[PDB]
Parts: C-alpha cells; structure tokens; sequence
RNA sequence: GUGAACCGGAUUGCCGUCAGGAAAUUAGGUGCGCUUAGCAGUAUUCCCCACGCUGUGGG
C-alpha cells in the first residue's frame, strides 16, 4: 500500500514571466526541503494548520523519504514531472497552498500496490550517482606548478573507464556487477543520461556559504528481469545506491 | 514641600475668558502672542461646581477674607501662537416681513488653543490652615484633581461646545516652584506625521529632560495615549494611564 | 442646515451617533486633533469612526 | 444627567455655512485648518425642521 | 539562519530581510522584528506598504490578516515584469 | 545637497518611453501598476542606498510624475514662486490676479498625497506661458522640508519680492 | 537601432532609442444633426444628403 | 505670604437668496540589437559516519 503521486511543473511558457518552479528544480537542496516538509509534523497541525510561521526541523519528524526527477509527456506540451514516495502519508494541500505558481496542474494522487514473483519480467527506471571510493594524491593551489603531499585524500571519485571502452557497456557492467548482491539480474540495460548535477547547501551571528554539489548521475530504463520476489520489498521506498535521500532510489513498478 | 501640577488641555474652537470687546484673552510669551485664559477665570470654574462641592474645605484650597490659600493657577499660556478668529453671525426676525435680517447682525471671537496650566500646593500650609486633619487635606487634593482634570472654564459654552479634557498631567514634589512655561518659548509648528498635542508633550518632556541634568514625576495620559518621552529612558517615574490611579499614587505618596 | 441647498444639494445622512449618558460632557473632538488622512484601505467615514473609537476607549480606560 | 450626542456627518460638496465674503466657515483646531458649520445655524435648522412643526412654540421676532 | 534562507509566505529560497516596525532602526536591530524574504515576495511587501499608510508597524507575513492579499499581489509581479542589471 | 541633485541627473536622463510609463501612472499611487513600482525601485534604492540624503518616498515619486508631464529643464535660480508672480504681474489685476493667486494659494492647504493635482494646474499655467527651466533641485528639497513654517514662510514672500518688483 | 552605413569605426549604430506602438478595437461614434447642416448651408438640401453620404464613406473608407 | 492676599466679562443669534465658461482645433515628418557558444566521452565529487584501505549509516 505504497503512497505514489505526481507533482507537475510546467517548465515552459512565456521567458518573459519569472517562474520560480524553474530555480526550484535548478538545485537539489531546493526540493529536498520542499519535499521534506511534505510530511508535517502531527503537533503543528493541531497548532498552526494554516502553514503560516517560521518552521524549523526538529519540530518537523525524519523519514527516509524519496522522490523522482522526470519530464515530457509529449502531446504538444513539454511538462516536467515528480515522483514521489516514501512510508507515511503525504500532504500536498498543506504543502502548496502558497505555492500555486510552483505547479502547472493541481496535484492527483490514487492508491497503489506493488506485487513480484519469481523469475518474472520487470521494466524500470532507476538513477544512481557514479560513486567510486579511491584513494587520491591530493592536487592543491595550483598556482603555475603542481603541489602535492604524500597523504592520500579518502573521497568517492566518479566513474571512469578505459580509453578501449564505451561509457554504455561499462555502465552496463557496473549494472550487471550490482544485480546478483542486490538480489536480481538483467540482460541488457540502456544508458540514456550520463551528466553532472549541480547543488549548493546552506548550514548553521553566522553566515551562509556556497558549495558546489557533485554528483555523477547516471538514469537508466528498460527491461528487468528478477530472480526471488522476497528481494525486492526491501528495496523499494529505500534506495539501491547512492545520494539515498537526494531522489536516487525509485523502483519504477511497471511489469511489462 | 510643594505638589506641582502641569497640565496641557487642547480646547476646541470656542471663547472661554472674553476681555471687554469680546476677544479671547491674549498674553505675550516666546516672543509671540499667545491664547490666555485667566487665572481667576480657572479658579471660579473650579470653584462652585457640584463636580468639586462633592476646617472648611476650599476656603484653604482658594481663600475667602489673611488665608492666603494653598492652591493658585498660572494664567493658561498657549503652547502655539495664537488664531483669533471672526464668526459672523445673524439672527433671523422668523416673522415674513418684505426684509431680510433682525438680530444684532454682529461678530464673534474665538480661538482654539493648548494651554499649559500650572498649579502649585503647598502641602504644609495646607494641613496648617486645615488644623492637621491631614486626611481631608489628602480627600481635597483628591477632590482639586479631579475637578480640575473634568472641570472647564465655563464661559461661552452654550454656542461653542468645548468640553475637551486634559491630554497630560505631570505631577511632581520638586523642591522649589518652577514654571515649565520656557519649554513653549517655542510656539509649537504641527507636522504631518505628529499631532499639536503629542508635540506640546515632546516639549515638555525635553524640557524636564533638562534641570536634572543642570526629585520625581507623575504622568498621567489617558491610556497611555501620550507618553511622557519616546524612549526608555529614566524621564517619568511612573507613566499612568488613568486618573484614579494617578489620584491613588499621588496620595499614597503623601499619606 | 439650509445653506446652498438648492445649488448644492446635499442631503446626506449621518453615519455614526453615539448617545451617551453622563453627568459630565465629554468633546471628542481631540480624537481628530490629528487630522485624518486617506489610505488605500477602508474611508474616511470609517477611519474617523476608527480613531473616535480609539479616543473612547481612551477616555473610558482613563477618565 | 446629561444627554449626549456625537455624530460623524459625511457631507457631498456644499456651502453650508457662508462668512461676509461668501466663504465655507473656517476654524484652526490643532494647528490645521477646519471647515466649519456654525452652532447657531444647526439651532436653526433643528428648530425649523419637519420634525418640529408639532412642536415649534417660540417667535424671535421684532416686529 | 533560523528561517533556513527560506521565504515566510511562500516557502521559496530567501535571499533578503524585511522589517516589521521601525522603532529601532538605522544600525540598531535586534533579531525579533525582522522577517527573512525571498526576492519575489520582498518586492511585493514593498509595493504594498509604500502608501497603505503603514507609519510604523509594517505588513507582518506572520499573521493570517495580512497574508490573503499578498498572493494576490504576488500573482502579478511575475506577470509583466521583463526578466531582464 | 548630495542625493537630490543626483536624482534630477537620473530623472533628465530618463527616455522616452520610461517617462511614458510615468506619464500613464500620473493620478494614482504605485501598488496597482507594476513597472511604475520597478521604476521606481530602480530610480530610487540604489540611489536610496548610496546617499544618507535621499529625498523621501512620496516626494520623489511626486516630482518624478510631474517631471514626466511637464518636462522642464533643471536651472538654477528658477523656482515657482519667481516665475509664477513675474506672470503675476502681466494679468488683469481686479479679477483674473485674484483667480491665479488662488490657485498659487492652495499649495500651502494640501498634504503630499493630493499635492499633484494643484501642482499640475499651475505648472500648465506655466506651460502655456512657454516657461522652459525650473528649479527642480529647489522644488524638491522645499517639498521635502514641507513639515515646517519657515519654508512655507520663505516661499511665500519670494512670491511677495517676485510681485513687487 | 538605426544602423550607419559607413563601416569607418567599431561596430556601433547611430541612434538608439524607444518607439511606442498599440493595437486595439476602437469603438468610434459620429453625430449629424440634419436640420442643423439644412440651416447651415443656407437651405441646400442636396449638398447636406451629399456631406451626408461623404461623411459616410470617408468615416469608413479613411483611417 | 506682597500696591499685595481674597477676584468669570455674564448670557440672548440661519448670510441668504440668483446663476452652463462658451464656442475653434492632425502631433507630425527618421530609424536592423547584434556579433560567441556539447547540460556533458569520463581522470579530485564538496562531504559527516565506515570496510585488509573497494561494500556500508546519509547532509
Ligand atoms: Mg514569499
């Protein structure tokens, strides 16, 4: 009984109009926050059930919650869109309610259910960050000429390949090396986006700084195949890579 | 020891003291002509009235043939120049004639001002004249404040309705008596973003936020309406906000 | 009052009376000593009946 | 006991009240000019009003 | 930093400050009178203050009262403002 | 005074369409329009920001108005009551010097929000006339100061020793 | 932009500024009064039917 | 207590009553925003906790 909606963003339109849904998606913390406060706390309803003072995360409850990145459906209207969930129940009239510009279609939301077999066909879409961790020579300044210690700087570096191999099959590799630990196995997946995404993070008189986020996201579809049922209810609403609680984790549920 | 009470009291326009050719009474002050209101004119309106008739009472309070009373009044200097004003006035013959007009045909005086009233008591003299009964003395400085806070000048009232009470008493138990009428050497101008009367205030408490620095005090505005200083700092003792109260703190004070 | 009534015929009707019973009169007209201005907001008639309740409340908590 | 009565009159614009040169009645109240209507032409127009025929009982005449 | 550089009517990323009453004012403030905005709705706040006859005591975003009308401003900010220092 | 001779330097360097969308914006306040507010933000806050002597809201946005429908040039010693009084002296003294001193006259009885109206009647005075400078700098630090006696006072007899010459 | 033909500096134009355009659905009204032109021309009936007629035509027929 | 002490200038009242600022009027003539661009075939991804240091609890 998984709780699986759809946020709707228009993406589009007049250049001229300051869309404030465009910025909203143009950085991870933005979502992040907003998605997070979609599940409230149960003692600020029954104080302010108006959505109208200064929130503050520890009156807000911690879930591991998730969601989806998408767009166009086609039909002449390119539309972005967001997928949702996580274990336990959303509000989206409490979270919009001053944010009617952020959408371009009121919100819908049903009731599904997710059911697996053994040895039974799949079709998914799933988004894990390229993260290697390695030991490095730490490479500072920069000023003219190179500058290095002996210490070897601990970090998850991004994936790269051999110089006789295509991004596509050494991605399909890494999905193959991942399936049997995390209880499937596929034949074939293709690769469709490879890029980099871009964040920045505020943190506690003080200020506030900007740091670059990195990630090598990498979103894949089509065609999966399992091999036990009892393999993949831990799965779902949890994650399966990295950047868990950065929107890097839905089970698409689609059998065909 | 001497009670000190400065009151500021904007009238609307009317006529209370009327010199022999009918004008309001006008004094000099500032270097500017200002809106006056006798002395004795503020002391009958305070005398013989049923809102202060409520070893005699008010023979000390104001004297009657060596008394030499306890209480007596400035002449109610104005806190801006003054703004005598014509009303022409007819009166009908309301018999139809083949004319026009009956009455005297004539003109008015009146003026709208803010006068800054000073009452000095001594307190000793007081309880002197009254044979120690220190307890009526504290019932009739009592009664003085509230006739003289709801009490006006009875003058021409039946056309000009000017029935306003006091915006500000200070009360003070200073040393020596001192006059605060040189914080009006300036007149007062009104501005857009404050009234004639929260000014007439601000001067006054600018005024007594001087001599201390080269004793208490007791403001009183209704409410709060006008307080005594805009800021924080130690200028009032006590800001209070109604009258019997203020009337409370004062004789609690005394005794 | 009959004035340039037949020029200027205004004839309208007062939005606020207060009837009240005292022993001592009472001039409201210190709630007006700061002249009223317009605002976006509501009208005259209404901030004048405003800053009269104001002086009320004033002189009822204090007098 | 006293009866009192405070009213907030809106009025379109009129001449009221006239002085000898033929202009609205003017008054200084807290620094600022007032229009002013005169008390002893609402006297009037009280006593001469539709709501007084039954009750007018007094002439203020000379002849 | 309380606010989490977030707006208070919307929710947006805040990047500025508004005023709720000016009795101190011109270096001293003090962190109870102040409302952290974002940009779209700082300027709104603005263009609804300037001659509401405001004195003081500012359009407060904490309050149910003052809250209605601001959408509706903010509905037209975005509207005809060019993008374009 | 640094601030005001600035903003007459912004407001005479405006274009064309810009005192357009001024001129449109003439009769109401700012809230209802929005690239009257942008404007006004842009000709204002960092001007505002730059210099403690910034003339007040209402004033500004007055004299920006004004200058976008009257459009004279910034000249020193050529404010109203010189130039209107020198046409005061060209007029039929017993009716028509009476009517136009009337109208000078209600200046002094407005507060800011109004003030526009008989300001713009009698700088269409002015303009059917062919007057081409005014004090712009002037009219707006006396416009600005409007909280006092003094220059009300100072005003007025300007327009007195403009008359009797 | 009015560009200058001679390429004899840099890359700059000429003269730069704003023109203001509109487009609108204008509703327009006209009023003839007949016995008043009949008067007008001295009692040419035909030369009032033909200013009439005209009038018609050039109001539609000229922008 | 100092030419001082005691000490109202009192009340009676509609400016009112007549009025079109009126007739006349093109704001026109002139105008290119425009020159540069993979949201991504990788070589430090900013990190807090942790694996014999390449899995693992997420900002
Ligand atoms: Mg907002």
């Amino acid at each position: 009984m998984i709780y699986l909606s759809r946020l709707l963003i228009d993406t589009g339109g007049n250049p001229d109009r300051p869309r404030p849904g465009r910025k909203w998606l143009d950085n991870i913390y933005n979502v992040h926050r907003r998605l997070s406060m979609a599940f409230p706390s149960g003692l600020r309803r029954e104080q302010d059930p108006h959505f109208l003072k200064p929130f503050s995360p520890n009156d807000f409850q911690k879930t591991p919650f998730l969601f989806r990145v998408d767009n166009n459906i086609d039909g002449n209207d390119k539309r972005a869109i967001i997928i949702v969930q996580s274990v336990l129940e959303p509000d989206w009239d409490y979270c919009f309610q001053n944010a009617l510009d952020f959408l371009a279609a009121p919100p819908e939301t049903k009731e599904y259910n997710p059911e697996f077999k053994a040895g039974q066909l799949l079709r998914f879409r799933l988004r894990v960050n390229a993260s290697v961790r390695r030991h490095i020579p730490e490479m500072v300044q920069q000023d003219g000429q190179t500058i290095e210690t002996g210490k070897i700087l601990h970090k998850r570096v991004s994936l790269t390949w051999d110089a006789s191999s295509t991004p596509d099959q050494a991605l399909a590799d890494w999905l193959a090396a991942k399936s049997p630990k995390l209880g499937f196995t596929l034949q074939r997946c293709e690769l469709l986006q490879l890029g980099w995404v871009y964040g920045s993070k505020p943190e506690p008189w003080r200020e506030h700084k900007y740091n670059p986020l990195r990630f090598r996201a990498a979103l894949l579809e089509g065609v999966l195949e399992v091999d036990d049922p009892k393999l993949f209810l831990k799965t779902l609403s949890s994650g399966i890579g990295k950047a868990k609680s950065f929107g890097f984790g839905l089970l698409s549920v689609l059998p065909i | 020891m001497l009670i000190e009470i400065h009151m500021i009291q904007n009238h609307s326009p009317a006529n209370l003291n009327r010199d022999d050719l009918g004008a309001p009474k006008t004094c000099y002050f500032g270097g500017v002509l200002r809106s006056r209101i006798s002395s004795q004119c503020i002391k009958r309106s305070i005398r013989t009235s049923n809102d202060f008739k409520a070893l005699a009472p008010d023979i000390a309070l104001c004297g009657r043939m060596t008394v030499e009373a306890a209480l007596q009044v400035a002449h109610a200097i104005s806190t801006h120049i003054a703004r005598p004003e014509i009303d022409y006035f007819v009166a009908a013959d309301d018999v139809p004639g083949e004319d026009a007009g009956a009455g005297h045909i004539g003109e008015s005086m009146f003026a709208s001002a803010c006068f800054y009233k000073y009452f000095s008591i001594d307190w000793e003299q007081l309880v002197k004249n009254l044979k120690g009964d220190t307890n009526l003395a504290a019932h009739t400085v009592g009664a003085f404040l509230l006739a003289a806070a709801k009490t006006n000048p009875s003058g021409k009232q039946n056309s000009f309705a000017a029935h306003n009470y006091p915006d500000g008493i200070l009360v003070e138990f200073k040393n020596s008596p001192i006059s605060y009428a040189n914080a009006f050497v300036r007149p007062v101008s009104v501005v857009k973003e404050s009234d004639l009367v929260e000014q007439s205030i601000g001067q006054l408490s600018n005024y007594v936020n001087d001599i201390r620095l080269g004793v208490i005090g007791f403001w009183f505005s209704p409410n709060n309406r006008y307080p005594l200083g805009y800021k924080h700092s130690k200028l009032a003792s006590r800001n209070i906000g109604n009258l019997n109260e203020l009337v409370g703190a004062v004789l609690d004070y005394i005794g | 009052p009959s004035g340039k009534q037949n020029s200027f015929a205004a004839h309208n009707y007062p939005d606020g009376i207060l009837v009240e019973f005292k022993n001592s009169p009472i001039s409201y007209a210190n709630a007006f000593v700061r002249p009223v201005s317009v605002v976006k907001e509501s009208d005259l008639v209404e901030q004048s009946i405003g800053q009269l309740s104001n002086y009320v409340n004033d002189i009822r908590l204090g007098y | 006991m006293l009866i009192e009565i405070h009213m907030i009159q809106n009025h379109s614009p009129a001449n009221l009240n006239r002085d000898d040169l033929g202009a609205p009645k003017t008054c200084y109240f807290g620094g600022v000019l007032r229009s002013r209507i005169s008390s002893q032409c609402i006297k009037r127009s009280i006593r001469t009003s539709n709501d007084f025929k039954a009750l007018l009982g007094g002439v203020r005449t000379r002849r | 930093v309380m606010d989490h550089a977030a707006c208070m009517v919307c929710k947006a990323p805040a990047t500025t400050v508004q005023h709720v009453n000016y009795r101190r004012a011109g270096g001293k403030e003090i962190p109870e009178d102040l409302r952290a905005l974002c940009r779209l709705c700082h300027d709104a706040c603005t263009m609804l203050e300037y001659g509401s006859g405001m004195t003081t005591n500012r359009i407060d975003p904490c309050d149910p009262i003052w809250r209605e009308r601001i959408l509706a401003k903010r509905k037209e900010i975005v509207e005809f403002r060019s993008r374009g220092r | 005074n640094r601030g005001t001779v600035d903003f007459i330097a912004s407001l005479e360097n405006l274009k064309e369409g810009d005192l357009g969308i001024l001129r449109k914006l003439r009769g109401a306040r700012l809230d209802e329009k929005l690239p009257g507010f942008d404007l006004f933000s842009a000709l204002w806050w960092p001007l505002r920001q730059k210099n403690q002597r910034a003339p007040k809201r209402e004033v500004a946005w007055l004299i920006a108005k004004l200058f976008a429908e009257f459009r004279f040039e910034q000249r020193e010693g050529a404010t109203l009551p010189i130039l209107m009084g020198g046409i005061c002296r060209k007029l039929e003294p017993k009716k028509e010097l009476p009517r136009v001193l009337a109208r000078f006259d209600q200046l002094a009885s407005l507060d800011i929000m109004q003030m526009e109206e008989p300001l713009s009647v009698i700088m269409g005075i002015l303009r059917k006339h062919q007057q081409v400078c005014l004090d712009w700098v002037g009219l707006t630090d006396v416009l600005s100061f409007w909280e006092q006696e003094p220059v009300k006072r100072e005003w007025s007899d300007s327009f007195i020793k403009a008359y009797k010459i």
